[PDB]
């Protein structure tokens, strides 16, 4: 992808993310826990349910017959009539092909954004406290207990409270 | 001492593709290109008028076929591959055009052309055209001199279109299968019909000679046909071989026209019809028929193009 | 203490939609579908030629309204829907093929076909085109038999086209109201008239009878054309009932015809035209006319389709 | 957006930056100033022309009339002709709906990208100087006057200058 | 003490076109709009004739340049401008529909008609038909009467499709440069002939007249086809000026027609065709001939379409 | 480009690199060094590869002649044609333009996306033992012969080795 987190430096997924589609997975004194990030999941959600509002439905067009399958029309016009058609059959098979072609970078590319904005925005949350690992790992130089976590998923995390201890820990 | 960012996957997948790359495996995808037909005209809440036997040309002359369709009043139309135009053999000039009037008519209202005749004979009939007896087309007259080798009179005939929409006008042509067989019905001579309105303006001498036995007759009816502006006049100047309107056509509102071969179905709804039956989706495309018609999915060649509604999967 | 990095927003945003969300408010955003017409024809810097009253197709034959527009040029051709292609009642024979050539014409240029005549009368005048008493097509001659019910003689007549351009050369077949006037016009008998050229092959048997009357006239004109190539020569091989050109027409180049109901005006200049006027725009489509011509905007379907030229709008 | 600023970590936008499109705000000993970045607002500005230019034309492509409205041709053609035109119609229609979605989506994510742009820029003028805050605000450690300010806006500024004091204020 | 990331760069980068600029300079770029033709007909493996005098519909007549073409098999049918279609001077009716059907036929395959005949003559010829000696249309007789002025008996012709396929069958109506002529040939009095199948219906009468000198004949033949189904019967009943077909056609299988004035090579292979030569290319577009038929790409106005195939060059 | 790293923090490129699109360019006490990055180079190597075949062909759609060139076909019928012929003339080139000026943007982007993701790799790999300079250049603090730049290059390079010495020479 674009922004090189999805398939890029995390890894791979986790099956048992069942709860959304981006996430948490931490380590710590009490052991390890999953929970799922709502604001990430629902943006990726809404936008990909964005694209199917617009693509998924036909236009209010009427169009009639212009050519008979049981008593052929006259062959010129027969003719012109086939040409014309086989030019608009290639017209939309060409759009088609290449709106769903670029429909798919755009989504893949949105997916692993979404991604990426959720990363930056824990990286920030923790200044200094943490440091990158590189796989999509912020490793905590304080003691964070699932209280300390939680404050960390849910947004609460006062990065001013540990730092001393932290910034001693580097 | 850790927390650590993650995205959701799945062990089985769904390829798509993407401008970069054939076969992409994301989380989930959905399709774009509708394969799925119903083989049936759904036709629930329309006005439905399937033709069967009756031609929807004959809806204007009137073969025993269409004497239940003389009248007929609909928002679709159902064409049938056994559905014929004739009884006494013969065919209309410019017929797909007159087809595709017809299909957009929302049916056909008719009127008396109040044509009255005297010197001649108005009853022709034919065992091709059968109503437990040898008949003819409903709307039309069979004009004949008033005995066997009779001179046909110089005739005229006028009929003004006193109605606010446009006025559908057939007539006939009679050739018969042989000159002598013309100097029977009609006398002897070289006979000839003419034809105008202020818009139009066309005449007809007819060809009598041998063609191969349809229905049991060798001879032919060329039907003809044109639209009559309101309060305009057609002038029929004819002396012979000439199949006279007995009733004009006016046209009730809008229809869709449309050939099958499947049956109707009032449990189900559709507005995407061929003749296989009726496309019933939401979906963009649809790779079942090229020709459908109506409000449709637009044709493409490919039998599915997947939509990615998912992420980009990545298992371990 | 710090310096904190922001970018700018409004308080009356603009909505557009997006391939994800629709009505997403933005900064600012133009228009890129035309709606404002000019209820005129935009004609600044062009030839330009209103036919008013004189049809396209009469600028060929010239009845009365037509008599200035004989050897018109233009760049620009304006049809109204009062303008009348005849005097004496009647048509041409692929009329709109015909009308399709002299809009891109250029306008015409005249030139005598050289046809002398003897053994009958070359003046035929009807009440129906008036130029200060009864006359006729300005470019035809009716040709009639020397006296009352005479025998009108077998005649060919040739033109050779000696110019490096196609000869659009026309004539006319009479239909009489009656067979009476037929004779009393041409002389007795079956009339005919042949006309070929190295490309063209057709023949023409006249049918009289009574039409409606059109500008008091119960009888008919039959118009037909055809291109006489460099160096080709066309026969005609008449015995009656034939209006015959006295002149060839000549195409001068390149223009574009219109069909309008507006008002000239040589204060604008535009390229896009239509009945209700002229399309002036720069943007990439429109939703005026979907009939439009020259060189104008795609039409579409939609009013309105804007066009983000900011960022995303987030007011506090 | 793609990028995570514009209606992302930047809460939201400034009705008073008038002088351009992306700007500083800051706060001192001095008091408070706003003033605009040129650079981003032009990048940003001149895609957008770049775009118009584009789009905002028609062809030199003509076409005549092939029907009549005064006097209607033969109905089999007429219908043939008919059926053309709106199938072009009906390939227009979706060919404009979806350029302009297209050209949207691309326009907020590229205003989006340059906001990023500038952010990172700055950051790393700012080195061990400064900590991200995460509202797109940058604390400075050491005091910074209105020259000092300046310096950053104008691309001047020398971290290590102020690095000795301001890594010691950790 | 330092490790710094970068890109690679050229001197002489390509220009190309994205969204928000028009000439930004990449690293490489390649042409996706074709501009080279090949000026040949490229021509391997593909069965191919080459008509050159032989005019398309004179395949099915036979006149003297046709000879070697009334069977031929083919996958690629080449016309050329010097192609006739005729000897004696004349026309199809319907030409080019016919043209078209002839064109993907895969060549023709031809039967008797099974026609004998009786009280006429059979063997019709002329100098504008040299066979070393004058003489006529392989595949058609040219029916006289018996002896000067005699009068042409009334005649019927029957012939039945038994094949599973339809059959193509001709005929030709003949106009003589003269009245005298055509009483010569076939005996006074205005002549006939009707044509009629199950599903088709048509008639024809001659008019005979002074046509400018085309391969030293002032008459004409009019040529008329017309598909027969299997199983159905065409019947011609005719009593004069009749051009009768001795063979019927049957289409072989599948091919394609173009039409070009360039030479077959058969070391060369393409599949897009046009009258200078073949288009062989694997880029979507082509600015060669906007008429260009066969598997082609898709022709576009630009000359010139460059994609880019590398970052953006940027040079210290 | 969306990503400012190629004509954006990164000043220029490097007309000697001829191994690979993307590389490291580096200056320590055994002098400076060039060596082309294979997994970036290959990346957009690929999917420029992948864009090509895509586009680099023609469809097995089969069109006839409908009028001819010798003998003109009637005026009306051949105007219909004319018209319906100039109208796919104007879709086509459209699309064609459009395709093109589209897929550039993204091929553009595309390949200043993999640099940044190989300078944010690289940046992640030498946590705390550097920092950024701000030209595409990391400033290393403990002393890196070729062997630890070629374990810099191979992302075998271990941070917590050096740590010590260059978290001291901060
Ligand atoms: C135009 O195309 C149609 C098909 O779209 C052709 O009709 C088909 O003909 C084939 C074989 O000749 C049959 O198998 C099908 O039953 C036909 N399909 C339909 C829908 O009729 C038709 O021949 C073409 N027109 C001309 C003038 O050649
Ligand atoms: C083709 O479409 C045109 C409109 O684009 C039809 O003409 C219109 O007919 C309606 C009602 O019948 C009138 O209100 C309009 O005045 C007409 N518009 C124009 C521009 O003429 C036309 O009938 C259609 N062609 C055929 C053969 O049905
Ligand atoms: C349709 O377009 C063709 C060209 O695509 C026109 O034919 C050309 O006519 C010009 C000048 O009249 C000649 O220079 C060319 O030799 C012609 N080209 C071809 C390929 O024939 C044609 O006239 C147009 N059709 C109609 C009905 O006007
Ligand atoms: C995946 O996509 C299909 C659409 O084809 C949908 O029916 C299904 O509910 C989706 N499943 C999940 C888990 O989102
Ligand atoms: C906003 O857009 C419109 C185009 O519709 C333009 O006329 C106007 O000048 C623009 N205003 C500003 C402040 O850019
Ligand atoms: C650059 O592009 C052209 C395609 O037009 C190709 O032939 C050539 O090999 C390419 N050169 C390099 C060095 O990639
Ligand atoms: C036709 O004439 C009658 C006069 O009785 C009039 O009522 C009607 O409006 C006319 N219609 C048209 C279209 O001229
Ligand atoms: C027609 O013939 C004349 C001979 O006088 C000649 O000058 C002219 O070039 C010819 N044109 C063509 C097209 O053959
Ligand atoms: C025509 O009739 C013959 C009877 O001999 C039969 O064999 C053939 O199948 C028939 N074909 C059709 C299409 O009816």
């Amino acid at each position: 992808g674009l922004f090189g987190a999805i398939a890029g430096f995390i890894e791979n997924g986790w099956e048992g993310l069942i709860d959304g589609w981006y996430g948490f997975r931490h380590q710590n004194a009490q052991g390890e826990g999953t929970a799922a990030d709502y604001k990430s999941t629902q943006s990726a959600i809404d936008q990909i349910t964005g694209k199917l509002n617009r693509l998924i439905e036909k236009t209010n067009q009427q169009f009639e017959l212009i050519d008979n399958e049981f008593t052929e029309v006259e062959k010129q016009i027969g003719n012109v009539i086939n040409w014309t058609r086989d030019s608009m059959t290639e017209v939309w098979s060409y759009n088609a092909e290449l709106l769903v072609a670029m429909e798919n970078q755009h989504t893949i590319d949105l997916a692993d954004s979404e991604m990426n904005k959720l990363y930056e925005r824990v990286k920030r949350q923790l200044r200094e406290n943490a440091e990158e690992d590189g796989t999509g790992c912020f490793e905590i130089f304080h003691k964070c207990d699932d209280d300390c976590m939680a404050s960390i998923r849910n947004n609460t995390y006062d990065h001013s409270r540990y730092r001393e201890e932290a910034m001693q820990n580097r | 001492d850790k927390i650590c960012l993650g995205h959701h996957a799945v062990s089985n997948g769904t390829k798509v593709n993407t401008l970069t790359e054939r076969g992409v495996e994301v989380v989930n995808a959905t399709e774009t290109v509708e394969r799925t037909n119903v083989p049936r005209i759904c036709s629930k809440g329309k006005r439905t008028v399937d033709l069967g036997q009756c031609g929807l040309l004959g809806t204007i002359t009137g073969p025993p076929q269409c004497d239940q369709f003389l009248e007929f009043s609909a928002d679709l139309i159902i064409e049938r591959r056994e559905g014929s135009d004739v009884c006494y053999p013969g065919k209309f000039v410019n017929e797909e055009a007159l087809r595709q009037i017809l299909r957009e008519s929302g049916g056909i209202d008719k009127e008396t052309m109040g044509f009255t005749y005297s010197g001649i004979r108005t009853n022709g009939a034919t065992s091709a055209c059968r109503r437990s007896g040898s008949s003819f087309y409903a709307e039309m007259k069979w004009l004949l001199s008033n005995t066997d080798n009779a001179a046909f009179p110089q005739m005229t005939k006028s009929y003004k279109n006193t109605r606010k929409d446009p006025a559908l006008i057939i007539w006939g042509i009679h050739h018969s299968g042989s000159t002598t067989e013309q100097t029977k019905l009609y006398g002897s001579g070289n006979k000839l019909i003419t034809v105008g309105s202020s818009n139009y303006q066309q005449s007809f001498v007819p060809s009598p000679g041998a063609r191969p036995q349809v229905n049991g007759q060798s001879g032919r009816i060329d039907f003809h046909w044109l639209m009559l502006n309101p309060n305009d006049t057609v002038t029929f100047s004819f002396n012979g071989a000439f199949i006279a309107p007995d009733r004009a056509s006016f046209l009730r509102g809008k229809s869709m026209g449309i050939q099958s071969s499947v049956q109707v179905d009032a449990n189900c709804e559709g507005d995407c019809y061929h003749s296989g039956g009726t496309i019933i989706s939401n979906l963009p495309f649809q790779n079942i028929n090229s020709r459908a018609v109506g409000k449709c999915p637009r044709y493409v060649k490919q039998e599915s193009l997947m939509l990615a509604t998912g992420m980009k999967n990545v298992p371990e």
